[PDB]
């Protein structure tokens, strides 16, 4: 089951790191 | 022959979905 | 069609098997190109299994992939036989059934329609064992037989498999509906090997690398017993010679490649790989005899022409009789008279293509068990032969007998008559030779029933035959052989070959004053009679 | 015809008929196609398809084997050189054979029979028990031997012991061979030594009767008989019958003329020598003596079997 | 004529003459001649003799003058488990990188 | 991996709270 962890563990530091470049 | 098996759980709180919402509503 | 648009039996490249190829497109592949209507008119099925046994050394995986390939397959999955394992409980059995999942899937989804899947298991027998705790190899034969015929219908599937053993398998797999047709792949014939050699040989023949010298139909001649892997060893190994025939010469000393390019395969390459570079499994092996007869077979008297003159009659017997396949011979006599050169030398001279002789020497420190595998073993390659030769030596050192108690194994006797009385397959032939030293008590076991004629070595018992030996055996001079002429001949004497020899050889020892002296007492020291 | 077929088939199973047709069916329709190299169907000859008895003769005879029924392979292992009627007592056992099994087909109050067959050795005892199953016509008949169980223990002996008569129990009729009583116990005149876990089991197994009125029939082989009075084994068995030796010169000469062998002035020569004495031997060794004296010149073959004749006419 | 002395091994010298010239001439060969004699070559050699007389040795010269890759050595007891059989597991594992090798650089 | 999730965990503090400011 590790591999959808690590799917989505990568799309949420993909997605925090450049959402917070937008908004700052 | 031989043999069983185990699992477990670990600290996760992901909730992804509300900071997703949350980040969107921030975006627009 | 559900074959391929183009193929052609003479491409598949295999040689020898005709009529197997025949019987198993009859049986299992009729139906599958009978125009549709007429099929669904039958509304028979199709079958969907087939096994394959043959000796190790027939390729019968270039059968396999052959026949995949002649079909319009689509990819032919494969399994080495020990994978599916796996420690964990309840593993083996999903993996068993992942195997099925695209058939199902096309069989829900299409009907009558689906194309074919096949699927080629290595070694049925490595897992698929009698069932009955047998551990992990219970549960999956019952998911397998599960599979197969199961609660429901599968009619798009085709599964085949090749084992060496065919009694180790699981009866319950071997039904009228599931796995029916089997077929024997053996050794070929002079014409399998001759098709090999040309399916072998048609490149080089191409260009013209091959030197017109080399015949191919005396290759087929002499090679005896050999099979498909032990020919393409051959043509590779031949290759090698000729090519290091030219490493030494022409790229050795970077000079024109010329003489290099003048490269062509003789036949002094074929007959020099022929000798000392591969070994049959199932034909002769020229180095026991050697390693028996260390000495030769001079003759020192008349015997041994008799005996040589009954084992030919044997032999020819053996050879051109029908209604006697199986014949035995015991040879007797005192000890170190000469016994197993004698049955090495007779078994030599007999020039059938497989010979095999078994001594304790290569079972030392073994249990019961294991010389009783070992020879079973022995004997059920030498039933797949047309004509063989066996030797057993030494039977009551095979039995451990001690004349103290007595004591010995009951088994080996056991099994050892056995085999005494147990005719091959039908039409094929058989010769067995014995050797003892203690006829009486091999009496006394009932054994002798079993053998079918005797033959008696005797000793040296005459000072003539004394003198005449030493003479044939080149030593000493005439005034020594003259005083121990005028010695000898009074008396008698009782020694055998092997203990003169080694008397001989404590006697040339000492100086040359005292060595007839020394010879002379010791012969008489060890002199006895009947 | 299906009532041929139905009759001619016993003991078959549900999954065997089936498979019988769809191979008579097979070998019908292949038939028409003629393709060795390239696949080719002769469209022509389809048209008319039909099946003859012919396919089913022939895949009864060479596809289809029974699990539970009678094969026929095992009658051609054991009488290889047939029978052939050298003298009187032939006959008789082969009508005491025939005797007994009518007894045990047709009568109640008495579901199990056993018989022992004893002689000397090389007397030819074994094939004569074939030769009497074969006569029965029984649905079931199996032969059990020592020749499949070489370096067995003595626990896979009789698992096979269970095994065989377990599958015997689940028909009407059934007739089984025992061969070689003796190997199967170990025997030897040392000692003397043996098994007795196998002597108990064969014992107890003389007198187990089949479940709910099914008949039975055992067929024993042994040549010491000596032994196995001595081991109160004769009890079990409910008679006995013998086998002799061949005793009489003209016996010898009838034997010899039948065989297809000397002949002429070579046979008047032979009837010249052994008329006036008693010979006693058994055919095994008589078949054997004919082929070795066979390799010989043809001016020597009459004194080289006569000289061993002599050798082994032993107790006359 | 190849080459051994002064690099480690330098008691055996006549033993790379016989073992090269009864395997070692199909690689030595200039390849276009070769695919057309249309050969396989040796696919594994065994050596055996008393312990600690240089076999490891021989084996690292032979496969560094052949330019194959590092060779993957291993042990016989190491590998055998009491898991109903993982031993195929651990025999696995060794042929990978010629499997991938194999399907990416083809022939 | 869970240490670049510590290193992603360590700058979203630190960029939420300057955005805070
Ligand atoms: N003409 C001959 N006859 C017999 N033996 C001969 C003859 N010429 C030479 N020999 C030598 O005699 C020796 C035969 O020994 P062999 O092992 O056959 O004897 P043995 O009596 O069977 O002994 P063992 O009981 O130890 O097996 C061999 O060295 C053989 O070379
Ligand atoms: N009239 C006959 N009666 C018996 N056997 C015959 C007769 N004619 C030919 N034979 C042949 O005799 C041989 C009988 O040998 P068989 O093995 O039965 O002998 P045996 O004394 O019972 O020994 P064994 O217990 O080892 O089987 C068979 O080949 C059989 O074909
Ligand atoms: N009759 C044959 N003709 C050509 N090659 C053969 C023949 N039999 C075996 N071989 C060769 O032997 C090699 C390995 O055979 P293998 O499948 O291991 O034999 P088996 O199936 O008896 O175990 C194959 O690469 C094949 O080329
Ligand atoms: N012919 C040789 N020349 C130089 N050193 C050797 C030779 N044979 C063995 N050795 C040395 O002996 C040691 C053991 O050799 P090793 O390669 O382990 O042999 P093995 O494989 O038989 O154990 C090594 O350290 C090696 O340097």
């Amino acid at each position: 089951r590790a591999d959808q962890l690590a799917d989505e563990s990568l799309e949420s530091t993909r997605r925090m790191l450049q959402l917070v470049e937008e908004s700052k | 022959i031989s043999k069983q098996a185990l699992s477990e759980i670990e600290t996760r709180h992901s909730e992804i979905i509300k900071l997703e919402n949350s980040i969107r509503e921030l975006h627009d | 069609s559900i074959i391929n648009p183009d193929w052609n039996f003479e491409k598949m490249g295999i040689g020898g098997l005709d009529k197997e190829f025949s019987d198993i497109f009859r049986r299992a592949f009729a139906s599958r190109v009978f125009p549709p209507e007429i099929v669904e008119q039958m509304g028979c099925k199709h079958v969907k299994g087939i096994l394959l046994y043959g000796p190790p050394g027939c390729g019968k995986t270039l059968l396999a992939r052959q026949i995949g390939k002649m079909l319009n397959a689509r990819e032919p999955k494969v399994v080495n036989g020990p994978e599916i394992l796996n420690k964990y409980v309840g593993e083996s059995e999903a993996n068993i059934r992942k195997l099925f999942a695209d058939a199902e899937e096309e069989q829900r989804r299409l009907g009558a329609n689906s194309g074919l899947h096949i699927i080629i298991f290595d070694e049925i027998d490595a897992i698929c064992k009698q069932r009955g705790s047998t551990g992990v190899h219970d549960t999956v034969v019952n998911q397998l037989l599960s599979k197969i015929d199961g609660v429901e219908q599968l009619n798009n599937i085709l599964v085949i498999g090749m084992t060496n053993r065919p009694d180790l398998i699981d009866e319950a797999l071997l039904r009228p509906g599931r796995l029916e047709v089997k077929m024997e792949i053996g050794l070929p014939d002079e014409k399998g090997r001759l098709q090999i050699l040309h399916i072998h040989t048609a490149r080089m023949r191409g260009h013209q690398l091959l030197s017109a010298d080399v015949d191919i139909k005396e290759l087929a001649v002499e090679t005896k017993n050999f099979s498909g892997a032990e020919l393409e060893g051959l043509v590779r190994a031949a290759q090698s010679t000729a090519m290091n025939r030219h490493i030494k010469a022409s790229t050795k000393v970077e000079v024109d490649m010329e003489k290099a390019e003048s490269l062509q395969v003789t036949r002094g390459d074929f007959l020099a790989s022929l000798e000392n570079d591969i070994k049959p499994a199932f034909g002769t092996n020229q180095e026991d005899y050697a390693s028996y007869i260390m000495n030769g077979i001079i003759k020192w008297g008349d015997p041994v022409t008799r005996v040589l003159d009954d084992g030919e009659l044997l032999v020819q017997q053996t050879k051109n009789s029908d209604r006697t396949p199986l014949v035995s011979v015991l040879l007797e006599g005192p000890p170190h008279s000469g016994k197993t050169a004698l049955a090495a030398k007779i078994a030599e001279e007999s020039n059938f293509p497989f010979i095999k002789i078994c001594s304790p020497d290569k079972m030392i420190g073994f249990s019961e068990t294991a010389k009783c595998q070992a020879m079973k073993k022995i004997f059920d390659d030498a039933y797949k032969s047309q004509l063989s030769c066996v030797v057993v030596d030494d039977i009551e050192r095979l039995l451990d007998y001690v004349p103290i108690g007595p004591r010995f194994s009951n088994l080996v006797l056991q099994a050892l008559l056995v085999l005494l009385k147990k005719a091959p397959p039908q039409g094929r032939k058989l010769l067995i030779i014995g050797t003892t030293s203690r006829k009486d008590v091999l009496q006394e076991m009932e054994m002798l029933n079993a053998f079918s004629t005797t033959i008696h070595v005797p000793n040296i018992a005459t000072g003539e035959q004394l003198l005449e030996a030493l003479e044939l055996l080149g030593n000493f001079k005439d005034k020594e052989r003259t005083t121990i002429a005028q010695q000898v001949k009074g008396k008698k004497v009782w020694i055998g070959i092997k203990k003169l020899l080694m008397l001989i050889e404590m006697s040339l020892q000492m100086d040359p004053e005292y060595r007839v002296r020394k010879f002379l007492a010791l012969l008489r020291e060890e002199g006895a009679s009947p």
